[PDB]
RNA sequence: GGCGGGCCUGAGGCGGCGGGGGCGACGGGCGGAACUUAAGCAUAUCAGUACGCCCCGGAGGAGAAACCAACCGGGAUUCCCC
RNA sequence: CCACGCGCCGCGGCGAGCCCGAGGGAGCCCCCGCGGCGGAGCGAGCGCGAGACGCCCCGGGCCCGCCAUGCCCCUGCGGGCG
RNA sequence: ACAGCGUCGCGAGGGCCGCACCCGGCGCUGGCGCGACGUGAUUUCUGCCCAGUGCCACGACCGUCACCGUGAAGCGAUCCGC
RNA sequence: GCCCCUGAGACACCCUGACGGCCGCCGCCGCCCCGCUCACCCGGUCGCGCGGGGACCCGCCCGGGCGGGGAGUUCGGCUGGGGCGGCGCGCCUGCUACACCGGACCGCAGGCGUCCCACGGCGGGCUCAGCGAGGACGGAGACCUCCCGCGGAGCAGAAGGGCACAAGCCCGCCCGACCCGCGCCCCCCGUGCCGGCGCGGGCCGCGAAAGCGGGGCCUACCGAUCCUUCGCCGCCCCGGCCGCG
């Protein structure tokens, strides 16, 4: 892992990154990673856990969640969209991340289904009952058929490498649900569209 | 088990036979092992162990030594003794 | 529980080779410094009849290289040899019938008898009555001459092998039927005690593997594998194709 | 090539001296059964026996710990009692 | 038939005892003479370890171990008391 | 048994046997030879079957199919892999 | 150009992973192929004037076959001789059985070696096969009605008992077809083993409850030692001690 070596380089592609200047923790990173020794008949299917997430509510969202983020929408606000089903079948065009209401989801239950199964998820738990935005962790290490996958880096707009802990959050996990615990992994390198980086 | 139970075992003072003036290889035994090693050279099983060490590290080197010498304690010493030659070339 | 007739054959005694009264071995001249560089002449002393071998044996004496007395060597007789013939034998000896010369020097297509398997083996292949070998080609690629064996396989011998030009004499020996079994008792009276032979289905079962059932049936298939135990190999050994087919020529 | 010396590995002859074979026990080393028993038989068992073989002695073999023990511990072997 | 293993039974000596073991003894049939067997059981083992009666005999009741378990507590998955 | 008649293995660095190994016999031989076979003098002919079952294939390498070897892994007894 | 808008899936947003492909790169490892003589094995001779193999065979050490060519055994029992044609050789129902019980037979009439998480447990409801007499198609016959309906029905299969606000049938639940420790009966030497039965506790179910339940209404449907495998709490390794065994 080299916590001291190249785990302090997560901000290394500084003004080298440019690449649209997204504004975050410098380089996009994403910690490109792969699985070695993973078999089709192996054992790793599940989910578990700058930024691009969306959450909504009608019992406080315009001030609690929409003020300072997300969007100003009730438990409905689609109507003809909940009948055409086009944009929702692939919500990435509309809702980039899906957390459309909690504790008020009762209003939409009557007319919902194809998009929320295609997208895979919609009513995850952030609500006006809790202080809204306390659970901003919609973030995601997904495993089952593909490789390690380029899963989320950990955000960390903070400079230097506080993300080394987040890089190690993926490291703390990942080794979970693997036939050769930590042995079954193949690549320890950092590269993406960001720009010039080095092996972790 | 193999010990009787007398909480207060010990009613007679005991002197410990020990060391017997614990000795060493002494100057000549080591020197001679140098004289012969200088002319005859290293055995083939040893050569493989040293060659394993420059590239591979231990593991398989010990595994060849257990098979050739027949006991890990002799092997652990042999792998270690052989390594001194390894860190030069 | 008793060994078969084949098993007892190699024990010796009774099932051995009668060799008494046989004149001796048939071998060529010893290869030597004179044979290597030149040719030594040799008169034919006689063309005797071997007791065991139907094939004529010819006694020919050569001038001994060292001691004054002439050494006498018995050669399998090549047809056309006459009492008083001078077989000139050596590296430079001609191809006249009867001479002993290095097979490599002998030309392609010749009729040869008493060829040597490896150099100076003193006589090896093609000794039987009426049999012959042909040099298909004296190939110089590896100093190895091709030889077609009497049976017809194609083998090779080192050019330094030596042989006698001319067919082994006594040919047509088996054409005449032996007729009366007595001619067979007399024929094998100079050879092994292999006559008369008792077939497998006749013998009682304790003796032969083919044994005998209620109706004298072989009991199983004669073809027995090449790698079978000595006692088992009593049937046809490793047959590649049993039966009579398109003659024997393909 | 020749010739003569030293060393070294050998070749014959001589002189002195050993060695071989025997004993119905005991003794030392091997090679090695089966009948039997298991109510049959294979592992077992008989038995590390019969018998075969080689060798020694008046006894041989064994023997002065790379040893038992675990104790308020012994101390070569050999035999005997348990 | 004899040996030795065993299970009862009848005697003889002695009694929580009892014992010509091999041996040693100037002795033989006499003197001295251990391991052993009992005296405490039960439990695979860690190990832990019987009182309360009764002419005898039979039960009954209890206590010891191996088990479960309820409480109490010391020195403590240790001890006690059910 | 038998001549005849076919089948079969083999080029000797080989076939087929003896035998505890030593090492023999065929072989003082060499394919008109030596073994291994059935059938049984000629005269006249010997049909049809390869499914099996034998045998046979420097016929194939598909599936299985060993000690080695040697990839990991474990502290190592090992344990999976090819 | 895009999360512009369209698919299961930007592809202009660069990195991976996959298989092919491969410059080439290995102080890596297996495998072959060819020399050479110097072991090793052949053949010549009177070693009087030399050849042929060759790091190969061979021997040897394990390892995989093939292998009556050899050995060593074994080749059940009952039974109107044998008898292996049958299995009464374990097990059950009704006979035979001579009114307690026990009673023979290659004696009769038959079965068993399974099946079912519902075909189980419980609580509730219910009455079944059918005698009639009626009703579109509709009659031997299909359904729906009443009525009389002692079981004449069905309860997984052999047969015999047994059963009616049920032990049948339907429904609503649910796992008691559960654990810990025992005894009793059946065969009986009064031994095992199968099968039940009766309890001391734990814990659940079902119902309002009392109750009832460790299977299928009862009587058939199965298993020693040894060894493997496994479950639960522990104990043991013996001079200790710690992990793995």
């Amino acid at each position: 892992i080299n916590p001291e070596a190249l785990n302090k380089h997560i901000a290394e592609i500084i003004e080298r990154a440019t690449n649209e200047k997204p504004r975050k923790f410098l380089e996009t990173v994403e910690l490109q990673v792969g699985l070695k020794g993973y078999d089709p008949k192996k054992d790793p299917r599940f989910n578990l856990p700058n930024l691009k997430l969306c959450v909504i509510a009608d019992a406080r969202d315009a001030d609690r969640a929409k003020k300072l983020g997300l969007n100003y929408v009730e438990i409905e606000h689609l109507q003809q969209f909940n009948k055409d089903a086009k944009q929702i079948k692939k919500f990435a065009k509309s809702y980039d991340v899906f957390l459309a209401s909690k504790s008020l989801i009762r209003q939409i239950t009557v007319y919902a289904g194809p998009g929320f199964t295609k997208a895979g998820r919609t009513p995850l738990p952030l609500a006006p009952d809790e202080d809204l935005e306390l659970k901003v962790l919609e973030c995601k290490v997904q495993f089952k058929k593909a490789v390690g996958l380029n899963w989320p880096i950990g955000n960390v707009k903070m400079p230097a490498s506080e993300i080394a802990q987040n890089i190690m959050t993926t490291l703390n996990f990942l080794a979970t649900q693997l036939k050769k615990g930590w042995q079954n992994i193949k690549t320890v390198y950092i590269k993406s569209t960001m720009g010039p980086s080095h092996r972790i | 088990p193999g010990k009787v139970f007398n909480l207060k075992k010990g009613g007679a003072v005991v002197r410990i036979v020990r060391k017997k003036e614990e000795r060493k290889t002494k100057p000549h035994q080591e020197f001679v092992k140098s004289i012969i090693q200088e002319c005859t050279g290293m055995a083939p099983y040893e050569m493989h162990i040293i060659e394993l060490l420059r590239m591979n590290k231990d593991r398989h080197a010990l595994r060849y030594a257990k098979k050739r010498l027949g006991n890990i304690k002799r092997a652990k010493a042999k792998r270690d003794q052989l390594s001194v030659y390894a860190r030069n070339i | 529980g008793r060994r078969i007739r084949v098993q007892r054959k190699g024990a010796g005694s009774v099932f051995r080779a009668h060799v008494a009264r046989r004149l001796g071995a048939a071998k060529l001249r010893a290869n030597d410094f004179a044979e290597r560089t030149g040719s030594v002449r040799g008169v034919v002393k006689a063309i005797l009849h071997d007791r065991g071998r139907g094939a004529p044996l010819a006694r020919v004496q050569f001038p001994n290289m060292r001691g004054e007395g002439r050494v006498n060597e018995l050669f399998i007789a090549p047809e056309g040899m006459y009492t008083g013939q001078e077989v000139f034998s050596g590296n430079k000896a001609t191809l006249h019938i009867g001479n002993i010369l290095p097979v490599g020097n002998i030309p392609e297509g010749t009729y040869v008898c008493n060829v040597e398997e490896k150099p100076m083996d003193r006589g090896c292949l093609a000794r039987a009555s009426g049999t012959y070998c042909l040099v298909v080609a004296h190939n110089m690629e590896t100093n190895k001459t091709r030889i077609r064996l009497p049976s017809g396989q194609k083998k090779l011998i080192s050019s330094k092998a030596r042989a006698m030009i001319g067919l082994v004499a006594g040919g047509g020996r088996t054409d005449k039927p032996l007729l009366k079994a007595g001619n067979a008792y007399h024929k094998y009276k100079a050879k092994r005690n292999c006559w008369p032979v008792v077939r497998g289905v006749a013998m009682n079962p304790v003796d032969h593997p083919h044994g005998g059932g209620n109706h004298q049936h072989i009991g199983v298939s004669s073809c027995v594998p090449r790698n079978a135990v000595p006692g088992q190999k009593v049937g046809l050994i490793a047959a590649r194709r049993t039966g009579c087919s398109g003659g024997k020529r393909r």
